[PDB]
DNA sequence: CGTCTGCCCGCTATGAGCGTTGCATTTATCAGGGTTCTGGTCCACAGTAT
DNA sequence: ATACTGTGGACCAGAACCCTGATAAATGCAACGCTCATAGCGGGCAGACG
């Protein structure tokens, strides 16, 4: 393949392979995949590709794009990349470079959550005016496809159309702006609004790339910071007062929507096995709840670097 | 690289970059039957040698190469016998891959223009080129510039050699006329007896010898 | 294929042309006081050559025709034509701000829906412009082409982008006036200066005629093709049943509606194909008097060619009846010209007499110029009865 | 002349007149193994003659005809035993007609 | 004006290009097993009541 | 001070995706037939010398 696009700021490497597509004139999903890879077994993903490399190669004579800046600017990884912690983050890093698509989600356990779920083609009606004013084109952005957030940092909630990405798993799609507008407003919650826009600086942060704890570092951290706070048992927690905060920072109907309803009544909860000892690595959803309502003045990336540094 | 640098800061005003090689060079040999037109050429290109395999390059240079047209009048065949030819002055396969039926004239044209590149030949002789007139598959103008199409692509100079009338073919248009006697135009005649007002040297130095 | 060229950006003085990478990444324009001397060519000749064998000397005789060039009134104005209609090609079709970008989503339409007047955007436009050429059968179109194209890189590679810019292409009709056969020549010739491969790609996996149509010119704005040149037009007459006129509309499309500029060369045959429907320019052979004076052309063109002489007993200078027989046996056809004087030459050689006389000429040109005695007569008879066969002038 | 169009287009809803109609039923018969559901058959349709051939017109009317289904589930064979039990019982050859060409189902 | 000289003319054989066909290959479907993964479960220990 | 409530922690078994094998169904390619232009011979029929 002779001219291979750049990414566009803020983009998916799906959609760039998609739009390598459109600018030659290929129409059948086989020929693209037999010409930008050379095989016919590989799957289209949103968020942590794999088979990273063969893009880096044509990329080539361009020197600023490389695997490092493909994997750490142009994908969901840094979502990822702290809280799993130093030990599977190499071995990730090292798999995304070669052919194993499903080990990569293995290795990242908490995105190894077995099926997923809400796999339709999501975006912002608001950010396409920008994308067509600016560029021209219109593209998948990193914000619309967060894990579990349906809601855009800036402008609110994001409208749904009924497209599967594994409906078709060898073709790679491209939005087009004359099928795109179907504009309607929906209901819409301030709060996980304020979580995303909260949420959304982690992405562009270079302190992600070098600086991640451990499970006992994340314990020491917690039970620090409970001992700090003040609003304890003896060397356990009230169970009441640090529920309280999180209810009076969001309201019930947010965590439903979540799919992390708080549950007082049974002894297995996440923010009680947050407060116990670490065994397994928690999503993003679950640290930015805990530093929101407990830290309620401090960024992110501080936050991290003081669980990191001590 | 250097050149074109300096000529964008302005330093020098003028550059030539890379250019395209010019026609092949055509020749035309005229002259009645039984006058010697094959001996002649057999006993001049045996001089040379066909195949000359180079050591630091890995090019077999085939020096020469002569085929014949077709009763036909066809100009698809007359790209079959240049593989078929092809193959026999060297080991190779040529018309078993490029000889399929479904390459039309202007694919099997273009094909024969890559190995005789790949082995660099020097000419391309034609012979009985008699045989081309009145032929059912297709009119005069669809030949007349087939042997344009085919001088301006090759690169190989090429030979042409025929009987008296076939000058009639190549004197329709000044396109293929200016083409035809690209290097000259050569009229052979059988020897005559007086030479002016005195007998002629050359018969009795053959009759004698 | 060719050598791929880095891009170093100029600062172009005109207002149209700010900050368009395709047209500052180009070789600056030309004066034209210099543009009629960085064409000429000619050959050495070292003063040392003179001495040497009769078979050296009789192989460097033949190398005049393919080194020697001279530049003409008409060349100046054919190259400033090419040079606008190249630059002018690329203010429609800037890639910075998002103008390129919106060609390429229309394209993927007319190859999906297979109609080339189907768009998506509306404020995409398109200047092409577009040229003719016409002139007699060795008047030296293509050579004068080949030349004023030579001053330009080919293949010109963005690292800012990750673009190939294709400066110009070449390619010529099919000896019929087939359909099929002109879409793989340009993908031969496409894929022959860039070293790719897209004649296994597109055009062999038994595509419709409107498919390849549309192919054709998806990759022609991949690579931002600035001229489109197609030699022989004249090859378009032997069409299928009602095939001259689709590409004649094809031609005009691309011009209209995708932005590639195109350039067509013919003969004066040619002409009815368009006259039963572009620029036009028409190219003759010299007169030897227009004025009622000489001609400086034609002295300057024969001064300029005696200086390339061989031959040991060589005359002083060029007299007025070699001139006269000169242009009485070749009547200004530029092949003629030259080839009337390698073949004297190659004969005063061989022969023994190492001089140049009209005699020679004449003798010369009887044996050695057989096949083209019948255009010249007829160009030399003037009668425009005899004229309306073949040798190629214009009525 | 109904039938016609349903091969022509592929749907079997439509028609070109609206007169013709159809007048038949429908049967079906469970019973445990070892009942006897195929020899009860086999005896009660042994009265009619099967193949009968009408003189005034040319047409060979068939009374009765048995196939069974394919082990496998298929679809392409229920349609393919329709076939082979036709011209098992008439001496004709639909299967090459209907079943080698190229068909969806 | 009719048979021979021109004329007609239906017919016949040939080749290059385009449209169609049968076989082998790829692709898809389904059952079985399995092997680690993780998700909830019970046991022993620290701190509190008589 | 010592016996009971709560809790931290170590932990097995249901289970989900991957690998293997056998059979059925959807394409792609090499081969074959249809169609159109071009050239010509010989016989049968409109106007000739007799
Ligand atoms: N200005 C010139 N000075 C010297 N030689 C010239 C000049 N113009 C043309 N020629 C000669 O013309 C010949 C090249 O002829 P072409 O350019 O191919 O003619 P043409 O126009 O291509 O003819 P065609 O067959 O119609 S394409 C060479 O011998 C050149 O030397
Ligand atoms: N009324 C009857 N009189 C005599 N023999 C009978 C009678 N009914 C059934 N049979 C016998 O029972 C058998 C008939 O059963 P089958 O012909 O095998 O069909 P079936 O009972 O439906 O079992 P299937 O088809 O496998 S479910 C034969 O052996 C008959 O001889
Ligand atoms: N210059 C010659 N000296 C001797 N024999 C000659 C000469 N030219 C021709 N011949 C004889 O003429 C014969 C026929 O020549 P040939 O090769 O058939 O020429 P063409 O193919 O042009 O007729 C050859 O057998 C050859 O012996
Ligand atoms: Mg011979
Ligand atoms: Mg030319
Ligand atoms: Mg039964
Ligand atoms: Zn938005």
């Amino acid at each position: 393949m002779r001219n291979f696009p750049v990414p566009y700021s803020n983009e998916l490497i799906y959609s760039t392979i998609a739009r390598a597509g459109v600018y030659q004139g290929i129409v059948s999903p086989k020929q693209l995949l037999d010409e930008v890879y050379g095989n016919r077994k590989v799957v289209a993903t949103l968020g942590l590709p794999s088979h990273l490399g063969v893009i880096a190669r044509h990329l080539h004579q361009t020197g600023r794009y490389a695997v490092q800046q493909l994997i750490y600017e142009h994908t969901l990884f840094p979502l990822y990349a702290p809280f799993v912690g130093k030990e599977r983050r190499d071995e990730a890093i090292r798999l995304m470079e070669y052919q194993a698509q499903g080990a990569v989600h293995l290795m990242l356990g908490v995105a190894a959550s077995r099926v997923k779920s809400d796999n339709r083609f999501r975006y912002c009606p608001d950010c396409v005016a920008l994308q067509l004013n600016r560029y021209g084109e219109a593209f998948w952005q990193r914000d619309w496809y967060l894990p579990a957030l349906p809601y855009c940092p800036k402008h609110g909630a994001l409208v749904f159309f009924d497209r599967a990405v594994d409906d078709h798993r060898h073709q790679f799609w491209a939005l087009g702006h004359t099928e795109l507008l179907s504009d309607y407003p929906k209901d819409s919650l301030s709060q996980l609004t304020a979580l995303a826009a909260y949420i959304a600086p982690l992405l562009d942060a270079p302190r992600a790339q070098e600086l991640s704890p451990s499970l006992e570092q994340w314990t020491l951290f917690y039970q620090r910071l409970a001992q700090d706070l003040g609003l304890t048992k003896s060397k356990h927690i009230r169970h009441d007062l640090v529920a309280e905060r999180v209810r009076q920072t969001f309201s019930d109907e947010a965590l439903e929507k979540l799919d992390l309803k708080l549950a007082e009544n049974k002894d297995t909860c996440w923010l009680k096995s947050i407060f116990r000892k670490h065994r397994k690595a928690f999503s993003y959803l679950q640290h930015s709840i805990v530093w929101q309502a407990l830290l309620p003045k401090l960024t992110v990336i501080e936050a991290l670097q003081q669980a990191s540094a001590l | 690289q250097n050149g074109y640098e300096r000529v964008q800061t302005g330093e020098l005003e003028t550059f030539r970059f890379e250019e395209a090689r010019s026609t092949a060079q055509s020749l035309l040999l005229i002259g009645c039957s039984g006058s010697g037109k094959t001996t002649s050429l057999h006993r001049i290109l045996a001089t040379y040698p066909q195949v000359i395999y180079h050591r630091e390059l890995n090019v077999e240079q085939v020096v020469y190469l002569k085929i014949d047209c077709s009763h036909n009048g066809s100009l698809k065949e007359i790209c079959l016998n240049f593989f078929r030819a092809l193959d026999r002055a060297l080991g190779s396969n040529y018309e078993r891959r490029y000889g399929l039926k479904r390459h039309g004239i202007e694919t099997m044209l273009a094909l024969m223009s890559q190995i005789a590149n790949a082995h660099a030949l020097g000419l391309l002789v034609i012979d009985e080129i008699q045989h081309l007139s009145r032929s059912r598959s297709g009119g005069s103008q669809e030949m007349l510039n087939f042997f344009v199409t085919m001088v301006n692509i090759i690169g190989v100079p090429v030979m042409l050699i025929g009987t008296p009338k076939a000058r009639e073919i190549f004197e329709a248009d000044l396109r293929s006329a200016r083409r035809g006697a690209g290097f000259g135009a050569i009229f052979w005649d059988p020897i005559q007896q007086t030479q002016r007002g005195k007998p002629n040297q050359e018969w009795i130095a053959f009759t004698d010898n | 294929g060719a050598t791929r060229i880095q891009a170093v950006y100029r600062d172009t003085g005109v207002e149209a042309y700010r900050d368009n990478p395709f047209i500052e990444a180009l070789p600056p324009l030309q004066e034209s006081v210099n543009s009629a001397a960085s064409l000429k060519s000619s050959l050495q000749l070292t003063s040392s050559d003179l001495q040497k064998s009769r078979v050296i000397r009789a192989h460097t005789i033949c190398r005049i025709p393919d080194d020697y060039f001279q530049p003409l009134g008409t060349h100046l104005l054919l190259s400033e034509r090419i040079s606008v209609m190249i630059r002018g090609g690329y203010v429609g079709r800037n890639p910075k701000t998002g103008d390129l970008q919106k060609h390429l989503q229309n394209g993927y339409e007319r190859v999906q829906t297979g109609e080339l007047e189907t768009f998506r955007f509306e404020e995409a436009r398109s200047t092409a412009q577009s040229l003719l050429l016409i002139g007699c059968s060795g008047s030296g179109k293509t050579t004068s082409l080949h030349r004023i194209l030579a001053t330009y890189p080919q293949v010109i590679y963005h690292r800012e982008l990750n673009v190939e810019q294709v400066v110009y292409l070449k390619i010529d009709c099919s000896h019929n006036g087939s359909l099929k056969e002109i879409c793989l020549n340009f993908f031969r010739a496409l894929d022959r200066a860039l070293g790719s491969n897209y004649e296994r790609r597109y055009g062999l996996k038994r595509h419709g005629i409107e498919t390849m149509l549309a192919l054709m010119s998806q990759i022609a704005n991949a690579h931002a093709l600035g001229l489109l040149v197609i030699d022989e037009i004249q090859h378009l007459s032997r069409s299928r049943s009602g095939g001259s006129q689709e590409m004649l509309n094809f031609f005009v499309t691309m011009v209209n509606i995708i932005g590639v500029p195109v350039m067509l060369i013919g003969t004066p045959k040619a002409r009815e194909i368009f006259e039963a429907d572009f620029g036009a320019i028409f190219w003759d052979p010299i007169q030897q008097t227009q004025r009622g004076k000489p001609n400086q052309e034609w002295i300057a063109f024969t001064d300029n060619l005696w200086q390339l002489q061989l031959l040991q007993r060589k005359d002083a200078l060029l007299s007025d009846e070699v001139r006269d027989v000169w242009y009485e046996l070749s009547q200004g056809v530029m092949d003629i010209v030259v080839k009337l004087f390698v073949l004297a030459q190659l004969r005063a050689l061989a022969l023994g007499n190492e001089r140049i006389t009209a005699g020679l000429l004449r003798q010369v040109y009887q044996d050695e110029l057989k096949p083209v005695h019948p255009m010249l007569e007829a160009l030399r008879s003037g009668i425009p009865e005899r004229i309306a066969r073949y040798s190629d002038l214009v009525v």
